[PDB]
């Protein structure tokens, strides 16, 4: 199993999170209800891992499970429901997306 | 729409969260005086709203939902915020 994308690595003290509607990575080949997923600092520095809903190693937490060192993003207009048709990245047969979210989007002081 | 009161009551109020129908069992919710009876309630996947009532008017109460999941797991919806 591996991220889609790239990580977002924390240079900092705050923690990662994201106002309302903000956070899901940009990805043109996926459907608005496919806008869903979380961010789990994974297993030094804290950096954070995108991985949709339904997929990663958290793949069994419903949204909005409260754990630690995961985050629910979801756009407006994203679907509570699972991914497996999107899935997660093999790192040998693919490599991972640079993680880019939209203009306008916040992120915490360290974070780049 | 997320974890947060929508209809408020001084004898009850209306809870509701985002709904699942994939991977929720039941919700569980959980409420009592802040610090301080304890008292909780069980609400089925499905739904997404519950009616917690009988509340002592004036009084301040945390509030708390909580999932059960199909792989028999247990985890806790956010947590919210409650003081009259």
């Amino acid at each position: 199993t591996a991220s889609w994308f790239t990580a977002l690595t924390q240079h900092g003290k705050e923690d990662l999170k994201f106002p309302r509607g903000q956070g899901v990575p940009i990805n043109t080949n996926s459907s608005p209800d496919d806008q869903i997923g979380y961010y789990r600092r994974a297993t030094l520095s804290p950096r954070w891992y995108f991985y949709y809903l339904g997929t990663g190693p958290e793949a069994g937490l419903p949204y909005g499970a409260n754990k630690d060192g995961i985050i629910w993003v979801a756009t407006e207009g994203a679907l509570n429901t699972p991914k497996d048709h999107i899935g997660t990245r093999n790192p040998a047969n693919n490599a991972a997306i640079v993680l880019q979210l939209p203009q306008g989007t916040t992120l915490p002081k360290g974070f780049y | 729409r997320d974890l947060e009161v929508v209809v408020a009551t001084p004898t009850s109020l209306l809870i509701s969260w985002p709904a699942n129908y994939y991977n929720i069992r039941y919700y569980r919710i959980t409420y009592g005086e802040t610090g301080g009876p304890v008292q909780e309630f069980t609400v089925p996947g499905s739904k997404s709203t519950a009616t917690i009532s009988g509340l002592k008017p004036g009084v301040d109460y945390t509030i708390a939902l909580y999932a059960v999941t199909t792989r028999w797991r247990l985890y806790q919806m956010w947590q919210p915020i409650s003081i009259n």
